[PDB]
RNA sequence: CAGAAGAAUCAUCGAAUCUUUGAACGCACUGCGCCUUUGGGUUCUACCAAAGGCAUGCCUGUUUGAGUGUCAUU
RNA sequence: AACCAUCUAGUAGCUGGUUC
RNA sequence: AUUGGAUAUGCCAUAUAAAGCGCUUUCGAAGAGUCGAGUUGUUUGCAGCUCUAAAUGGGUGGUCAUCUAA
RNA sequence: UUGACCUCAAAUCAGGUAGGACUACGCGCUGAACAAUAAGCGCAGGAAAAGAAAAUAACCAUGAUUCCCUCAGUAACGGUGAAGCGGGAAAAGCUCAAAUUUGAAAUCUGGCAACAUUUCUUUUGUUGUCCGAGUUGUAAUUUCAA
């Protein structure tokens, strides 16, 4: 099984050229499994069909990547790149603006803050 | 100012010039839709003081209701359910005549930025104010299921309580 | 349809030729843009962050709350109505108010062409309360033409029920 | 019907409706740009008038020049808004900040090379040179019409620092000049200096577009002719050279039969076309020189013996001096294109003209 | 049972993926489509395939055009 | 007219039963 | 590893500013188809319908007290 | 006429947002039978609602709301059935409209361009510029306790 750490260290379209010769060997297992096949044959599909989402991964994995680089600074981006959480925290006061307050507010926290004390028994 | 003028003169409502603008603009309602969109509200002094002001994400919807519950609070609701993305904020009489009572209803944007950064109106963005006039919270609202303070105005009654040492 | 006088008066506008004169003056009197306040701050604010006590500034006063409030104080020379304000209620007061304070008032068609003066889309009612002394003849003569064209003019029928 | 020779080809109004572009702003575009009508063989078929294939509509609708176009006119709106709201400062300050468009993505689109570019400048040149004659009118721009010349100069100057002319024609309508720049011909015609008049029957707008765009090429030719001989552009232009009719003579060429008239001191009179005959000299390699009245900055004077030739198109010469016998532009223009010095006293003053044959002509 | 030797029918888990429907959203509810872009191809103008999109109400703005409008307009 | 779910543990002076 | 409120300290600080207290030969705006009245329904409150206000006024209480709605 | 303003529309225009589900608790509307009853319908949150007196009292006076105990099975009513006081848990107060900034719309959204920042390349802002909103009123100031 190919290991994910020297398959993220080659362009795409070779990266991409790993993808169909996986293809039809997965696919020609399915017909030597269907005239008869070994326990070595599930494996060997067992294998493959792990090894080509592995592959499927670092080429999804990249190219979300080369689109977060290319809308990094930018105003409004994909949806997809974007958080996620839930409906309502999307739609939730950001923390900037809880923390808005009048110019009244201000003059009253700024003079008259809540003091710290203590009492002397 | 002009609001104490304006304001005094909506008490004199079958005064000679505040009949033929009732009689006048009563037609002219009738041939607009159900719930029309106001650009600026009929009555300026009285949409100020419930809380409305000029500026990006408030919005004014005019609407009748046949006469003969409360006529004030159906108008909220009609209009809280054609805006769906605003929060009624309140309402008020503008207009009446034989058939249909007419009111206008003040709406506010939650997701426009001049009311998200608005610590005065920040409140309403809050899900807790979710169709404010759906539960009876608006003005009206609240007067109509006898929400006070005073005489004028069950469950822990028909409940027995029994402690642990009793 | 049958009007009351108070709105049967708005119909009597002032005529093309004093409006037209009347807004000669005006235009002499506009307030600064928001570009031209810009430019005149950035320039004191230069002569600040170097290193180094003015006159009054003169213009023409708009806003309704504004204007209402300078006829009661007494402080306005001439007051323009808008002819067609949308809700009529907004400035149906402010003739009976001009009387009663005797400011002399006049009530000038295109309430747009009022906004024009002071940079804005629209303006409901402007007024102007003292220009200077260059102007002081000018504005004599315009508040004479005033009390002419649209005081000694009309009058008789702005108590009369207009339409119908 | 909605398949086959009808979707090949797209009509004038068809192909405006899917770019959403008006007539006049679709003909800038195709003008600036490369599209011409293409009638498809089956007429009948096509339509289910003008003819286009639908390629270059596509292409077209992502064009900037659209956008372009609908800026500018958004723009003079906004103008026009603060003109008559009567605040002049708006107006002034937002005439500076006018939008603008560029045209080399435009030439690299409709040029690949710069050979191409070349091959399609002899339209370009002829219209620049006719252009930079003609007088200063509402239609035209007087910018426009200055830097027009200005190129128009910075070409010849180009061309006679690097001897690219061939053959020079001298025609009823005016001056053929026929250059090899880079191994592609280019033909370029200069009307005479003539009280012309405007005909007043074709389109201005159409006319402006394509000198703006013949501009725009014959500007990005000539940069990368100055960057290839190592000439700057744009070269040097002296202020008070140009108010004083100097010609090529203000434009310096600053760095950043080759020699038939090489051994030659031309002297030309206020009575020829020293425009072109100082270019074709100057091509030549040889010296030119123009009375002062035809301009200012002449090398050489009048009362100078070191001109061997005198052009001048006179019958009679006053103050014809020894050594500087006369000769007529028919010779030059004939040596020009044959290679090879005519003979002078054929071509003297008060002397029959001979016939000027076309270099051109095979 | 079988299967791999960083193995595991493991745990944690921030990254990717997640078929057709369903508030279900191109129209329909099987099919029929529209626009645009991309590409095929040995059949290259086009056709075809695929992809991107294409619901409604309402809010803020942008752009465009109408008006029976108010004027401005010597 | 029928069917289904809940109110419902609805209503009983009466019936039967009610444990070494 | 991710965080919260403090402490210490460096830098920056648009202070020509902004506040509390004190004093008066000067002032002091207060929410209407609402309150309320009649009448008809739902369960006094609420709702409809007809009518429709005031300015030491108005509400609720025992001349007085208390409160300051829309 | 140009041109402003007001409209009335359009766009597969840009940025957004609503629906459905759950529903023990919560807030509205509606409603029979044997009671704000079940049902039916509408709408939320981690709590909701209520809430800083057009409140009690008749005292040497109390002091937003909510919950618990008590008052009390009392007054009152016609078996139903509270509340003031009193004792606890917890405590926090405030924001507008109505004033001329008028010696200067001092206010705000958005586009664009940079600079930051991150539960986060996903987040959230800052500065500059232009456009729009806004004088039919956005800020500062004021809320009766003044």
């Amino acid at each position: 099984a190919l290991k994910t750490f020297e398959l993220r260290k080659q362009s795409q379209e070779n990266l991409a050229e790993q993808l169909q010769e996986l293809r039809q060997e997965l696919a020609s297992l399915r017909v030597q499994k269907i005239a008869g096949g070994s326990g070595s044959k599930l494996s060997k599909i067992k294998t493959t069909r792990k090894d080509i989402a592995r592959i499927l991964t670092v080429i999804n994995e990249s190219n979300r990547l080369a689109a977060r680089e290319a809308y990094k600074n930018k105003k409004y981006i994909p949806l997809d790149l974007r958080q996620k959480k839930t409906r309502a925290i999307r739609r939730a006061l950001t923390p900037y603006e809880q923390s808005r307050k009048t110019l009244k507010q201000i003059k009253k926290e700024r003079y008259f803050p809540l003091r710290k004390y203590a009492l002397k028994a | 100012g002009a609001y104490k003028y304006l304001e005094e003169l909506a008490k004199k409502k079958q005064s000679d010039v505040n009949l033929f603008l009732s009689r006048v603009r009563a037609w002219e309602y009738r041939q607009m839709n159900v719930i029309h969109r106001a650009s600026r509200p009929s009555r300026p002094d009285k949409a100020r003081r419930l809380g409305y002001k000029a500026k990006q994400g408030y919005v004014i919807y005019r609407i009748r209701v046949r006469r003969g519950r409360s006529a004030r609070c159906t108008a909220e609701e009609r209009v809280g359910r054609y805006c769906s993305n605003l929060r009624v904020l309140n309402s008020y009489w503008v207009n009446q005549d034989a058939t249909y009572k007419f009111f206008e209803v003040i709406l506010v944007d939650p997701s426009h930025k001049a009311i998200r950064r608005d610590p005065r109106i920040n409140w309403i963005v809050n899900p807790v104010h979710k169709h404010r006039e759906s539960r009876g919270l608006t003005s009206i609202g609240k007067k109509s299921r006898g929400i006070g303070k005073g005489h004028r105005f069950w469950l822990r009654h028909n409940t027995l309580s029994l402690r642990r040492y009793r | 349809l049958k009007v009351p006088p108070a709105i049967a008066q708005f119909q009597k506008t002032l005529d093309k030729n004093t409006a037209t004169q009347v807004f000669k003056l005006l235009n002499k009197y506009r307030p600064e843009t928001a570009a031209e306040k810009k430019q005149r701050l950035v320039a004191e604010a230069e002569a600040v962050a170097n290193g180094k006590v003015s006159k009054k500034p003169y213009n023409v006063k708009y806003g309704l709350n504004h204007v209402v409030a300078l006829i009661e104080a007494k402080k306005a020379k001439l007051v323009l109505i808008a002819s067609d304000v949308d809700p009529i209620e907004l400035v149906v007061f402010l003739p009976a108010l001009c009387k009663k304070m005797g400011v002399p008032y006049a009530i000038v068609k295109n309430k747009a062409r009022l906004g024009t003066v002071i940079h804005q889309k629209t303006a409901a009612v402007l007024a102007v309360t003292e220009v200077r002394e260059e102007d002081k003849n000018e504005l004599a003569s315009i508040v004479s033409a005033v009390d002419a064209n649209f005081s000694a003019k009309y009058d008789e029928s702005r108590r009369k029920w207009g339409g119908g | 019907g909605k398949a086959g020779a009808a979707r090949i080809y797209i009509t004038r109004n068809q192909a405006l409706k899917k770019l959403q572009l008006t007539l006049a702003d679709f003909r800038r575009i195709c003008i600036l740009k490369g599209v011409y009508p293409r009638e498809p063989k089956n007429k009948k078929k096509a339509n289910k008038v003008t003819f286009y294939y639908t390629k270059d509509i596509q292409y077209l609708l992502h064009e900037p020049i659209v956008q372009k176009f609908r800026e500018y006119k958004v723009f003079a709106r906004k103008l026009s808004k603060a003109l008559g709201k009567g605040e002049l400062e708006t107006a002034k300050r937002l005439e500076a900040r006018k939008p603008t468009y560029s045209l080399d993505h435009i030439i690299k689109e409709r040029y690949p090379t710069f050979h191409d570019a070349l091959k399609d400048i002899d339209d370009a040149l002829s219209m620049l040179f006719l252009f930079s004659t003609m007088p200063v009118t509402d239609k035209i721009g007087a910018a426009t019409v200055a830097n027009c010349e200005r190129l128009c100069a910075e070409f010849q100057h180009y061309v006679i620092r690097s001897n690219s002319l061939r053959k020079a024609f001298l025609s009823i309508k005016g001056i053929y000049y026929q250059a090899e720049i880079f191994g592609e011909q280019i033909t370029w015609i200069v009307p005479y200096k003539f009280a012309q008049s405007v005909p007043t029957d074709v389109d201005f707008r159409i006319m402006h577009t394509f000198l703006e765009f013949y501009q725009a090429l014959m500007g990005f030719v000539n940069f990368k002719l100055y960057n290839t001989l190592g000439l700057r552009y744009p070269p040097k232009i002296d202020v008070a050279k140009s108010e004083s009719a100097a010609g090529l003579a203000a434009y310096e060429l600053e760095e950043s039969n080759t020699s038939l008239f090489s051994n030659f001191t031309f002297f030309l009179s206020r009575e020829v076309p020293r425009f072109s005959l100082e270019f074709v000299i100057r091509a030549f390699g040889g010296k030119v020189g123009w009375d002062p009245i035809l301009g200012s900055g002449s090398p050489f004077s009048e009362s100078d013996p070191v001109i061997t030739h005198h052009i001048c198109d006179r019958p009679h010469i006053s103050q014809k001096y020894e050594g500087r016998i006369y000769i007529q532009p028919q010779w030059v223009y004939d040596s020009i294109n044959k290679g090879i010095l005519e003979r002078t006293d054929l071509y003297a003053c008060g002397a029959t003209l001979p016939p000027h044959l076309s270099p051109f002509v095979k």
